[PDB]
């Protein structure tokens, strides 16, 4: 309070005062003061948030705000502030890899963005991914790419015993939206009508839940679909996409250049017929 | 553009806090509309870098004003007005 | 008070219930006497006579600005007026006028049942805009969301997604035995002669809970599948959907032909928005594809 | 004029009760029949007093209350056809009273 009342220093004294409140808030409690002054940090960070030291300490106080539980789903943005804050490793890998361990765990505990393998060509996590247990990353990939291999999506219960049954039905919802990206992403173009066996097979669920599934996807608002279940065979609209792979870059080049040079070539053919009447 | 242009932009964003540039071409042949707009805001990054101050491509056009073409369409003199019914559609097709 | 009210009744006082509004109106004793006949017309039991005298009530719009808590103590009688026979939109301002003294009072259980009685008529009120933003206003409350049954109430209203009637029987029939407030859950559910009509209105709520989202959705589903996802069978479907096709503002589609229905209600009068949506959206996105993909390609070759 | 409330209140009129009879029973029964639109009540109480129904040769009023109600009856029974229609979509949906109540709907 002394070095806040007498210090109005020009190299951003107010935010270092608020991070002093944050860094010694570790003993005063973290529920009476977190909202007020931790939110007041980014209220006062309205000039130019480019210090990266106040942003890392800002992650530290917002992650203590994640500890004192408010908005599990905000941990993905809090990861976009820590993962966002650090660029070069600047702290030992022998603690970073366990931070990536608990980062994957706590990003799993907050389920708002449900595509947590979104950015995993990120260096100061992937250099931990290839040094941590190699299957936790593959079960984040079993929540990213494909919703099958009960080895993976149950090995996340084998290795990680606690804090999975408290989110198990919601993780089933996550694999039941992973089928929703699969069926129009990987499969040939759409099939225009997709059977209950397909959603229930990728979903490892019964027939009488894919209805609740597609309505729940409408409640989420990632698909605008028409619920075709006169045949239990579902019709497709636009979906929020998932990460384009390298082989999917290549297959995208394939079907995309298919479109490109076919429309261009048959366009030149139409114009070759339309060429005679210019004058 | 080149890397000095951000220094130009932020050095003249002090009079008014926005300073939109205009790319043009004195010898244009292949482009569409010469007029271009950027703006210098931040998304900061997915990796949240120290101030990734990016030009952001704002949409653009050629404007319009009544009776500013008095010189123009008298000068150019070559305009075939209202070619609807002939070959404008196939020029748009080719291009 | 000779017999505290026998068949000798308002035949000598309806002559007196119109005079003092013309000679010299006093702003309190006219109120304290205009409350006297609602208990008389509960004994008459004619609710349109109760709204003759309530027409004499609501011709007194100058109601606030008294000396003291007397109008704030009149309000319990003012709501005893239209507790039962008050219409299911009159209960909006009426069962929020129940709240004017619990704002002022220092109780926390009469205030708690004031909150649960300012929220449990939302079930009673039919589907409207003033209800729908009224529950936007009164939400974000202080001690209303502290009841997880109000979380059930709001959860039954946000995107709504389906409902099971028996899970509602659980969640809102264990509240009729569990007591913190006990009088509004009695008045809405625990009562029989009107509370069971409000159970019927709850059945209206569960079936309109079906019909609203199924009017939003379900293009090309069948019918027995429809009834089993209605959680109410096919004869119950004709009952429970006849009494909401008399709403006659939702267009749906059913056929029999063996017991199979279909959908796509307007019979598609469109070749227009196909062109509009498809071609204008795609072509303008493609003219953006130049202006920003070659922009980012030139950016990634600025940084190369 | 289609105000059966005032028909009831004016057969409750004092001078109509001074001048009552059986034609006032006709007026009261058809008044209740149009008061509640039970078209079976209408037909039944109408044909009960046919010998006094002759004195109104405008029975087009009566069969047009039947008709000009049956238009919106077939409107409310033409919208429920996409809610859950039952067997014989054209001639078992209505009230279906007294051995094929049609040759009126098909007639219209």
């Amino acid at each position: 309070e002394k070095t806040r009342e007498k210090v109005k220093s020009s190299d951003e004294a107010v935010i270092l005062c608020k991070t002093a409140i944050g860094a010694l808030k570790l003993n005063i409690g973290d529920l009476q003061v977190t909202k007020e002054t931790i939110e007041d940090v980014e209220e006062m960070l309205n000039n130019l948030p480019g210090v990266t030291s106040v942003h890392s300490r800002f992650y530290d106080l917002s992650s203590k705000y994640y500890q004192t539980i408010g908005n599990h789903a905000s941990y993905y943005k809090d990861a976009l502030r820590f993962l966002g804050c650090v660029d070069i490793k600047d702290l030992p890998v022998s603690e970073q890899q366990e931070r990536a361990f608990t980062l994957g765990l706590a990003g799993l505990l907050g389920e708002g963005v449900f595509n947590f393998g979104e950015l995993l060509m990120h260096p100061v996590l992937e250099s931990l991914r290839n040094t941590d247990r190699q299957w936790l990353i593959d079960t984040l990939y079993a929540f990213n790419s494909g919703n099958v291999e009960r080895f993976q999506t149950l090995k996340t219960a084998w290795g990680q015993q606690p804090d999975l049954a408290a989110n198990e039905a919601q993780l089933l919802r996550k694999i039941q939206l992973l089928c929703l990206m699969e069926m129009t992403f990987t499969r040939p173009a759409n099939h225009r009508q997709l059977t209950f066996e397909e959603i229930a097979k990728s979903a490892k669920i019964t027939v009488n839940e894919v209805e609740l599934l597609v309505m729940k996807a409408l409640s989420v608002g990632l698909v605008k679909g028409s619920i075709d279940e006169v045949d239990k065979r579902v019709h497709m609209t636009w979906v929020q996409p998932r990460v384009l792979d390298l082989q999917q870059i290549k297959g995208m080049k394939d079907r995309l250049e298919f479109w490109c040079t076919d429309v261009k070539s048959m366009e030149m053919l139409v114009e070759h017929q339309a060429h005679d009447i210019l004058t | 553009l080149h890397k000095n242009d951000i220094a130009i932009n932020e050095l003249m964003k002090r009079y008014c806090p926005n300073s939109v540039l205009v790319i043009i071409d004195v010898k244009p042949k292949d482009l569409g509309l010469p007029t271009e707009a950027y703006i210098s805001v931040e998304e900061v990054h997915d990796d949240g870098t120290p101030t990734s101050k990016t030009f952001e491509h704002v949409t653009s056009e050629i404007g319009a004003e009544e009776a500013e073409e008095v010189g123009v369409e008298h000068l150019l003199r070559d305009i075939k007005d209202t070619t609807v019914g002939t070959l404008s559609q196939r020029i748009t097709n080719q291009v | 008070k000779e017999q505290n009210g026998d068949v000798k009744e308002a035949a000598s006082i309806l002559q007196e219930l119109q005079v003092e509004t013309y000679g010299s109106m006093e702003k309190k004793e006219r109120v304290e006497f205009i409350l006297e006949q609602m208990r008389l017309c509960l004994a008459v039991k004619d609710y349109i006579r109760t709204q003759i005298i309530s027409k004499k009530i609501n011709t007194k719009f100058f109601q606030e600005e008294n000396t003291e808590k007397l109008k704030l103590k009149y309000y319990n009688l003012m709501i005893q007026l239209d507790q039962h026979e008050g219409s299911y939109l009159s209960i909006c301002k009426h069962y929020r006028a129940i709240y004017d003294t619990p704002c002022i009072q220092a109780e926390s259980e009469k205030w708690q049942q004031a909150l649960k009685s300012v929220v449990l008529y939302v079930i009673l009120a039919p589907f409207d805009n003033e209800q729908s933003d009224l529950v936007h206003r009164i939400s974000g409350d202080k001690k209303l969301e502290e009841i997880p049954k109000y979380k059930d109430l709001l959860k039954l209203f946000t995107t709504m997604e389906l409902m099971r009637w028996s899970t509602l029987v659980e969640d809102y029939g264990m509240e009729l035995r569990k007591g913190s407030l006990e009088s509004p859950a009695t008045d809405v559910f625990g009562s029989t002669e009107e509370g069971e009509k409000r159970w019927k209105d709850l059945k209206n709520r569960v079936v309109e809970h079906n019909i609203r989202i199924m009017a939003k959705y379900y293009t090309r589903i069948t019918m027995k599948r429809m009834a089993q996802l209605l959680d109410l069978s096919v004869d119950e479907s004709e009952a429970f959907l006849s009494n909401l096709v008399v709403n006659k503002t939702i267009f749906a589609k059913v056929d029999r032909l063996a017991g199979i229905i279909n959908f796509q209600r307007p019979k598609d009068p469109n070749n227009l928005l196909n062109d509009w949506s498809q071609k204008l959206n795609s072509l303008m996105s493609l003219v953006n594809k130049t202006t920003h993909l070659i922009a980012k390609e030139e950016m990634i070759h600025n940084l190369q | 004029l289609n105000t059966p409330e005032d028909v009831q209140a004016l057969v409750s009129g004092k001078l109509a009760l001074r001048y009552a009879g059986r034609q006032t029973e006709a007026l009261k029964c058809v008044a209740q029949a149009s008061k509640n639109r039970s078209l079976a009540d209408f037909e039944k109480a109408l044909t009960d007093y046919r010998a006094e129904l002759r004195d109104d040769p405008i029975i087009s009023t009566h069969l047009a209350k039947l008709y000009d109600n049956l238009l919106e009856q077939n409107l409310i029974r033409v919208i429920e056809p996409f809610s859950r229609v039952q067997i014989e979509h054209i001639s078992s949906l209505i009230k279906l009273s007294k051995a094929d109540v049609e040759r009126k709907l098909s007639q219209m």
